This record gives C-alpha cells, sequence and structure tokens, in this order.
C-alpha cells in the first residue's frame, strides 16, 4: 500500500512538473516570436527615419 | 472574436470600400440612415462584425476613410450611404502622392499616418473582441499603395496578434496608363508579403477581361469593374457576416487558407458572371477568376468555396467532390481535404444562387511574374527614379523589393513541384 | 453514491452534451425545469440517477456537468434553449475568443486564461459528491478547444484528482463535416498528450455516424443534430449501467476491467443497433437475435475499421429494454458459429453481457424509431488501429512539408512536440500489432 501511494504521488508530481515546464517554455517561445516581429518593425521605422532625413541632404 | 475594423485608403480603396458597404448594407437591411428594415433575424445575428450599435438602434460602419487628396471626401459623402459613415472617421490631406509610393509611405503619408492611427485605436478600444483589420486599396497608386502598406506595418506594431487582411487591387496597362505603377506594385507586395496575413488579389487586368470578353462591354466603367469587386467582396465575407460553421472569422480562414506565412495571396472567383453543377464548374473556370491566372497552369494549396441561395446541400457536396476527383491533378496531395465549402441561405441581391471562390493557387505566380516583368523593363533602364530618390529612398529598397517578389514566385513554384 | 461528473469541451462536446442531457431527462422523467415528480425524496437521495443528477431543496435535479468553450456562441444557445433552467449559470463557462482550430491556442495561449476557472467550477461539483467515481469528457479531436484545452484539462485533472478515473468520448474527424485542414495535427497532438491521463476512450468517427444516418435513416444530408441524436443513444447505452440498476445490470467499470488489457490499449470499438426509421420499424420489431447480428455488421460501427481483419481482446454486449438472458445466449451461439470473430490467444473468448430493462427512448421530433430493445457492443479489437493509421498518414503528408506548422510555432509550440507526438502514435500503432501476434 505504501508503494501504491508512492506511485500515485509520483505520477501526480511528474505530471505537475512537465506541465509547468511546457507552460513556461511555451510562453518564452511566444514572447520571443512577438519580440522578433516587433524589433523587425522598428527597424522599418529606423529605415523610414533614415530615408526622410536623407532627403534633406 | 467579433468586430472587424475596415480601412479604405486612396481613390480606389475608398471607391471599392463605398460599394462594399453599399452591398452588405442592403444584405443586412440597413438604409443610409443606419436604421434596420429587414425581415430575417439572420441579418442582425453577426451585425457587430462590421457595424457599431449607436444611440437609437442605428448601425454605423466600423470604417475609416483615408486619402491624401481631399477629392474623395466629397464623393463618398455625396454617394449613396454617404451619411452612414461617422464624420470623425474621415481623415484627409490636401496634397497627394501623385502616384508616388515614396510620398505616401515615407513623407506626406507618414505625416498623416499618426492621424488615422488615432481613429484606429478609438475604434478598436471599444471592441468587445477585436478580430482584425481589412484594408481596401490599390497597389499602383500613391496613397493606397504607399500609405496603405505603411498603415499596415503601423497597426501591426500596436496589434501584432491580430489578423491583417487586405483587398489589394493590382495595376494593369489595360485599365491605367500611369507608367510608375509596376514600381508602386512591387514596393507594395514587398510589404504585404511580410506584414499581412491574407491578401485578396483583385487584378484589374482580370476585371477588364471579364467586362470586355464575358459581359460584352466595349468601354466598361470603373463601376463595371467595381460591380465585380463588390460582388466578390460580399462573397468572401459572407462566412464572416452570417451565422455559419466554416471560416466564420478571419483567423480560422487564415489557418485554413495559408500553409506558409508568405503564400497568403488568394485568387478570388465568382459565378455567375442556373443549377448547382453549372455554378461549380463555372466557379472553378479560368474566366470566372478575378486574378489574371489560369488555375490549371499551377496547383491548388487550399480552396474555400461559398455557395449562397436556397439549394440542395447534397447536390453541392456531390458536385464539389465531383470537381475535385475529376481535377485531382490540380490539388496538391500533401494537403489532404484542402477544399472546404460553405452554404449560406440568403443570396446576394439580384440572384437566386451564387458561388464565390477563394483559392490559394501556385498559379498566382503568373500575376506576380507580369508585374516584375513590367518592373524590370523600367528598372533595367533606371527610369523615373528621381520621383522616388527625391523623397529620400535609395536603390536598396527597389532591388530588395524586386528580390523579395521574385522569391515569392520561386516559392510558389517550389511547392507546385512538390510531391508526396 | 459513486457520482459521475461530465465535462463538455468545445462546440462538438457542448452540442453532444445537449443531446445527451436531453435524452437523460426523457429517460428519467425529468422536465426542462429540473422537476421529477417520481422522485419522492426531495433535496437528495442515493438513487441510481443521482450518479448524474444532484438535487436541490426546491426539487430541481441538476446535471453533474460542466460546459466549457473558449467562445460564447455555442453555450449561449444552452443559456437560452429549452433546458436553460436545468443548469445553474456557474456550470456554463465561456471565453470570448476561440482557439481558431489551433491546438496551441486551446492548450496555451487562450486555454491558460480560463483553465483555473474551469477547475474551480469542477472542484465545486466534486465537493457535492460523497464518493466521486470519475469524469466523462466529451470533445472533438479536430477543434482547437476540443483538442488543446481538453489535453490541458486532462493534465490538470490528473494532478488535482490523482488517478481518479477519466473516460473520454472523442469525435474523430471526417471530411464530410470537417471545418479545418489541420484537424490531423490537432488529433495527433491531443491523443499523444492525453494518452497517459485517460483510462478509457470511446472514439466516434463522424463519417461512420454520417453514413449510418444516410444509409439507415433516410437522411440525404445529415446535420450535427442528426449525428448528435444518434451519438447520444450510444452514450446512453454506455452510461445506462451507471444511471439505472437491475439484477442483470453490469457496471461500466466491470466492462472496463475486460476492455483495457494494457493502459495504452484503452480504445474500445462501439457498435449500436438497431438504427431504424419509424416507417421501417412500424409493424416490425427486431428480435434480440436480429439486433445482436447487427452488432457484427461493420456498417453499424462508430469507427470505420474492419474487425474481420484484426483480433479481438474483449467483447461486451450492453443490452437495453425487453431482453432476457435466454435469447442472448441463443443469439450469441448463432453468431459464434456464423461470424468471423477471432480472439488473441491470451484472453478468453466469452462475451460479457449486461442487461438494463429500462427501454430506450427517443427525443421528440427525432429520426430514429422507438424500439422495444437495443444493444451496444463494446469490443477491444486491434482493428481500431486503422483509425490511427488513417490520421497518422494525413499528419505525415502535411508535416513532411511543414504545412500550417507555422501557425503552431507562432503560438509557442516547437517542432519537437510534433515529432514527439507522431512517434507516440507510431508506438501506439506498433503496440496494437504486438498484442495481436500469437504467443510463443
Ligand atoms: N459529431 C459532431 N461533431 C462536431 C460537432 N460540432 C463540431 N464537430 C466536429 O468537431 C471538429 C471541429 O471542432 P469544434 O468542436 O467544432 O471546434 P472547437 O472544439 O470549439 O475548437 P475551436 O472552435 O477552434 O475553438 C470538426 O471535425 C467537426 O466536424 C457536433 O455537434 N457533432
Ligand atoms: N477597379 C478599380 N481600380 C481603380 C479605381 N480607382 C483607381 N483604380 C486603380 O488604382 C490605380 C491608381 O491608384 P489610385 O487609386 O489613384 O491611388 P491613390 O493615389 O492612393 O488614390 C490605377 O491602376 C487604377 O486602375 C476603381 O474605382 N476601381
Ligand atoms: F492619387 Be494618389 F494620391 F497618388
Ligand atoms: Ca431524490
Ligand atoms: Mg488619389
Ligand atoms: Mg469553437
Amino acid at each position: 500500500i505504501q508503494k501504491a501511494i508512492e506511485e500515485n504521488n509520483n505520477f501526480i508530481k511528474m505530471a505537475k512538473e512537465k506541465l509547468a515546464q511546457k507552460m513556461e517554455s511555451n510562453k518564452e517561445n511566444r514572447e520571443a516570436h512577438l519580440a522578433a516581429m516587433l524589433e523587425r518593425l522598428q527597424e522599418k521605422d529606423k529605415h523610414a527615419e533614415e530615408v526622410r532625413k536623407n532627403k534633406e541632404l | 472574436m467579433r468586430e472587424i475594423v475596415h480601412i479604405q485608403a486612396g481613390q480606389c480603396g475608398n471607391q471599392i470600400g463605398a460599394k462594399f458597404w453599399e452591398v452588405i448594407s442592403d444584405e443586412h437591411g440597413i438604409d443610409p440612415t443606419g436604421s434596420y428594415h429587414g425581415d430575417s433575424d439572420l441579418q442582425l445575428e453577426r451585425i457587430n462584425v462590421y457595424y457599431n450599435e449607436a444611440t437609437g438602434n442605428k448601425y454605423v460602419p466600423r470604417a475609416i476613410l483615408v486619402d491624401l487628396e481631399p477629392g474623395t471626401m466629397d464623393s463618398v459623402r455625396s454617394g449613396p450611404f454617404g451619411q452612414i459613415f461617422r464624420p470623425d472617421n474621415f481623415v484627409f490631406g490636401q496634397s497627394g502622392a501623385g502616384n508616388n509610393w515614396a510620398k505616401g509611405h515615407y513623407t506626406e503619408g507618414a505625416e498623416l499616418v499618426d492621424s488615422v492611427l488615432d481613429v484606429v485605436r478609438k475604434e478598436s478600444e471599444s471592441c468587445d473582441c477585436l478580430q482584425g483589420f481589412q484594408l481596401t486599396h490599390s497597389l499602383g497608386g500613391g496613397t493606397g499603395s504607399g500609405m496603405g502598406t505603411l498603415l499596415i506595418s503601423k497597426i501591426r506594431e500596436e496589434y501584432p496578434d491580430r489578423i491583417m487582411n487586405t483587398f489589394s487591387v493590382m495595376p494593369s496597362p489595360k485599365v491605367s496608363d500611369t507608367v510608375v505603377e509596376p514600381y508602386n506594385a512591387t514596393l507594395s507586395v514587398h510589404q504585404l508579403v511580410e506584414n499581412t496575413d491574407e491578401t485578396y488579389c483583385i487584378d484589374n487586368e482580370a476585371l477588364y477581361d471579364i467586362c470586355f470578353r464575358t459581359l460584352k462591354l466595349t468601354t466598361p466603367t470603373y463601376g463595371d469593374l467595381n460591380h465585380l469587386v463588390s460582388a466578390t467582396m460580399s462573397g468572401v465575407t459572407t462566412c464572416l457576416r452570417f451565422p455559419g460553421q466554416l471560416n466564420a472569422d478571419l483567423r480560422k480562414l487564415a489557418v485554413n487558407m495559408v500553409p506558409f506565412p508568405r503564400l497568403h495571396f488568394f485568387m478570388p472567383g465568382f459565378a455567375p458572371l442556373l443549377t448547382v453543377p453549372e455554378l461549380t464548374q463555372q466557379m472553378f473556370d479560368s474566366k470566372n477568376m478575378m486574378a489574371a491566372c489560369d488555375p490549371r497552369h499551377g496547383r491548388y494549396l487550399t480552396v474555400a468555396a461559398i455557395f449562397r441561395g436556397r439549394m440542395s446541400m447534397k447536390e453541392v457536396d456531390e458536385q464539389m467532390l465531383n470537381v475535385q476527383n475529376k481535377n485531382s491533378s490540380y490539388f496538391v496531395e500533401w494537403i489532404p481535404n484542402n477544399v472546404k465549402t460553405a452554404v449560406c441561405d440568403i443570396p446576394p441581391r439580384g440572384l437566386k444562387m451564387s458561388a464565390t471562390f477563394i483559392g490559394n493557387s501556385t498559379a498566382i505566380q503568373e500575376l506576380f511574374k507580369r508585374i516584375s516583368e513590367q518592373f524590370t523593363a523600367m528598372f533595367r533602364r533606371k527610369a523615373f527614379l528621381h520621383w522616388y530618390t527625391g523623397e529620400g529612398m535609395d536603390e536598396m529598397e527597389f532591388t530588395e523589393a524586386e528580390s523579395n517578389m521574385n522569391d515569392l514566385v520561386s516559392e510558389y513554384q517550389q511547392y507546385q513541384d512538390a510531391t508526396a | 453514491m459513486r457520482e459521475c461528473i461530465s465535462i463538455h469541451v468545445g462546440q462538438a462536446g457542448v452540442q453532444i452534451g445537449n443531446a445527451c442531457w436531453e435524452l437523460y431527462c426523457l429517460e428519467h422523467g425529468i422536465q426542462p425545469d429540473g422537476q421529477m415528480p417520481s422522485d419522492k425524496t426531495i433535496g437528495g437521495g442515493d438513487d441510481s440517477f443521482n450518479t448524474f443528477f444532484s438535487e436541490t431543496g426546491a426539487g430541481k435535479h441538476v446535471p453533474r456537468a460542466v460546459f466549457v468553450d473558449l467562445e460564447p456562441t455555442v453555450i449561449d444557445e444552452v443559456r437560452t434553449g429549452t433546458y436553460r433552467q436545468l443548469f445553474h449559470p456557474e456550470q456554463l463557462i465561456t471565453g470570448k475568443e476561440d482557439a481558431a482550430n489551433n491546438y496551441a491556442r486551446g492548450h496555451y495561449t487562450i486555454g491558460k486564461e480560463i483553465i483555473d476557472l474551469v477547475l474551480d467550477r469542477i472542484r465545486k461539483l466534486a465537493d457535492q459528491c460523497t464518493g466521486l467515481q470519475g469524469f466523462l469528457v466529451f470533445h472533438s479531436f479536430g477543434g482547437g478547444t476540443g483538442s488543446g484545452f481538453t489535453s490541458l484539462l486532462m493534465e490538470r485533472l490528473s494532478v488535482d484528482y490523482g488517478k481518479k478515473s477519466k473516460l473520454e468520448f472523442s469525435i474523430y474527424p471526417a471530411p464530410q463535416v470537417s471545418t479545418a485542414v489541420v484537424e490531423p495535427y490537432n488529433s495527433i497532438l491531443t491523443t499523444h498528450t492525453t494518452l497517459e491521463h485517460s483510462d478509457c476512450a470511446f472514439m466516434v468517427d463522424n463519417e461512420a455516424i454520417y453514413d449510418i444516418c444516410r444509409r439507415n435513416l433516410d437522411i440525404e444530408r445529415p446535420t450535427y443534430t442528426n449525428l448528435n441524436r444518434l451519438i447520444s443513444q450510444i452514450v446512453s447505452s454506455i452510461t445506462a449501467s451507471l444511471r439505472f440498476d437491475g439484477a442483470l445490470n453490469v457496471d461500466l467499470t466491470e466492462f472496463q476491467t475486460n476492455l483495457v488489457p494494457y493502459p495504452r490499449i484503452h480504445f474500445p470499438l462501439a457498435t449500436y443497433a438497431p438504427v431504424i426509421s419509424a416507417e421501417k420499424a412500424y409493424h416490425e420489431q427486431l428480435s434480440v437475435a436480429e439486433i445482436t447480428n447487427a452488432c457484427f455488421e461493420p456498417a453499424n460501427q462508430m469507427v470505420k475499421c474492419d474487425p474481420r481483419h484484426g483480433k479481438y481482446m474483449a467483447c461486451c454486449l450492453l443490452y437495453r429494454g425487453d431482453v432476457v438472458p435466454k435469447d442472448v445466449n441463443a443469439a450469441i451461439a448463432t453468431i459464434k458459429t456464423k461470424r468471423s470473430i477471432q480472439f488473441v490467444d491470451w484472453c478468453p473468448t466469452g462475451f460479457k453481457v449486461g442487461i438494463n430493462y429500462q427501454p430506450p427512448t427517443v427525443v421528440p421530433g427525432g429520426d430514429l424509431a422507438k424500439v422495444q430493445r437495443a444493444v451496444c457492443m463494446l469490443s477491444n479489437t486491434t482493428a481500431i488501429a486503422e483509425a490511427w493509421a488513417r490520421l497518422d498518414h494525413k499528419f505525415d503528408l502535411m508535416y513532411a512539408k511543414r504545412a500550417f506548422v507555422h501557425w503552431y510555432v507562432g503560438e509557442g509550440m516547437e517542432e519537437g512536440e510534433f515529432s514527439e507526438a507522431r512517434e507516440d502514435m507510431a508506438a501506439l500503432e506498433k503496440d496494437y500489432e504486438e498484442v495481436g501476434v500469437d504467443s510463443v
């Protein structure tokens, strides 16, 4: 009976930890996906500021 | 997800936007005073997708009207349903780009983009669940082309997790003689390829070829062309505006239609231009396409079919299976069940039955090939640049746009030749 | 006691829940407002139907159910439909933005915003149970919520309730009523991550139910309403052992002992008879032998597969209505000497029989006829692996080109999860071949 308890508790434990990792790893990937597309959008703004200032020269 | 924010930029964008709002307004039973006078509750079911509910049960389009020239301000308000648009969603300049992509994207367009963005936010702030944006514009002009793409990349900064839709009208020497249109078109697709999720390719060369050769119009108006655009714009949005199961919102359509983020340029079709068999094969016919592309010169990645009117769904299901198995060679086998069909009970005004076709076909490369060919015929001569270099641009932007559009073509060809 | 809590996830799960709870109410004599004049004990009691219905002081019998969808459209119809008084508003959970046919959105981006609320409301149902038996989870394989949020939910239930039993009713995608091209993806993904957390899963192939409606019930073009009213009959046959009693009633968990030889081999094939129209059932009622013969006709299966080309590991017959053991044994004898039923060499060949005498009922305005006797067969056959093979092949066709995969990576998923899920399926297909080979 102590082995049955140990087994169920370890099943709960490892399921809790694999889900914790997946929800953290998924958040980091999604944020990096958005962080990449925004940093690439601001570089279009640097190229725009560099274009509209190159007109004066 | 419910509300769509609509933007119309430039002469074409505002014109095709007006007749789009006119058609769906009649379908949803809405007079120019924003009052409802229909008889089927299915018209008010998803009215919030395109209409706000104002004081007194009046419905105001969730529409934003933009143009660097204050020409279209009068025309829209003077045309039918001119009052229906809210006065504050009119933002206009005084001097336009003159068919100069740079003026609309970097200088006079960038001076005005902050103004329209303010109207986008207020319209988006009061959205229960903002679904995305749809833009109507030309790619061969100045404002809609240059400032339309700039507006897309600016909205995408503030709404990066929302769908960006565009109804992009492509230039054609058969309709417009302006010489700088292959330049404006290439610079635009260079932006659309990166910052939009769905683009309906409304090809002007197609629209004219239908008006002239099919409808037998010697000298068709812009209205004759726009009656086709309005017919299809209502068709492709039917699943968005009425209670349905398939492609009911912009994101679900995207997930169904776009297997690779850059290959998101659709080939819309419409029929007629009547039994279910005839509707089906006409809908899949080259002549009924709104992009100058023979679908049988390439292969279908995905297809969305929309039938409207009272008809036997059993017959529709059989005919859609019939056209697929008889033309299996034109559907990539590494995407199973890539043809989805929807049926809407209410038909468009004037017809008993209708069919609208949305196709992601590798044959769309023919459309981009024609533009790059007209682009390279002027870039090899280094012609008419000072209208673009004089606004601050450099050769890098032109050559980079050329490379990206040619990359889109080879990528459409790479998956056309793919096997199991 | 031994209460059972039902969880309905996504459109398919919710709309199937509507058909099931309506049928339950008709079977138990429960009115749309929850009143049951036959129940003479008010506010409580330990009757058989209390496994599925709790009771209030006002005499209302409340489904032990939770309806969850990441979009309000489908559940709004419940809030305003005929049985809106049956459910307390706290049982109908809704978001505002669905998963858009994306497993990643149902499991992560959108699902993680509502999962804590769902578990809280499930907890409040569990708190009213004196001896909770387990959960019944209804969901689609192909939808973004039915796939992604279900697996997230099943993972969390394993944590919150240990190895408390979790049974699934899973809608397997069919092209006739499919809504998304990426349904093969969501199917493989949800099956892989749920496999450890599910004790028994009844798969319902939409194409099998679609063909039965067209072939057996003169429906030229079946709708979800046609499919769901047929599905509820099968679900009813399976849960009838829990909601009714009788000297010959066999508890579902007792069938489950015979149906699951190994933890992963927990997908029984269901076949139901008779599916007959009122016009054909009139002046001709089918005997015990006739409906039992129909259980071995593949056209009456809930999943398209050929058991004749596989091996049996268990065969359960759940009878309903006017049925006595004498007729059953005679019908089984006729079949065993006239059908192709081969068993693996490591399990007995006897058929396990259960009889609930409460006759089946029809929903008013339905298509199927009211029969005096019905039967659902639950069989563990290696042939159900054919359903995995069909899905795994479609998965492979698209994934070899990474088609649509960017929609999942964009939401935070990695390619590794795709390949990891696919190889779990490969091993599952291989597990079904192993249990079929003879011993040495
Ligand atoms: N049998 C049956 N299948 C259904 C029903 N509704 C949807 N489906 C199937 O479910 C699959 C799609 O999943 P849905 O349940 O519609 O979508 P969902 O679970 O809400 O997921 P999202 O909408 O993406 O958030 C398709 O294969 C449909 O054919 C139904 O009422 N009955
Ligand atoms: N189909 C259609 N095309 C149009 C219309 N108006 C302009 N165009 C096309 O748009 C291009 C010119 O762009 P324009 O609308 O002037 O851009 P703008 O400067 O932003 O207004 C040409 O190739 C025209 O063929 C219209 O009403 N219908
Ligand atoms: F006519 Be557009 F403003 F170039
Ligand atoms: Ca009682
Ligand atoms: Mg203009
Ligand atoms: Mg849904």
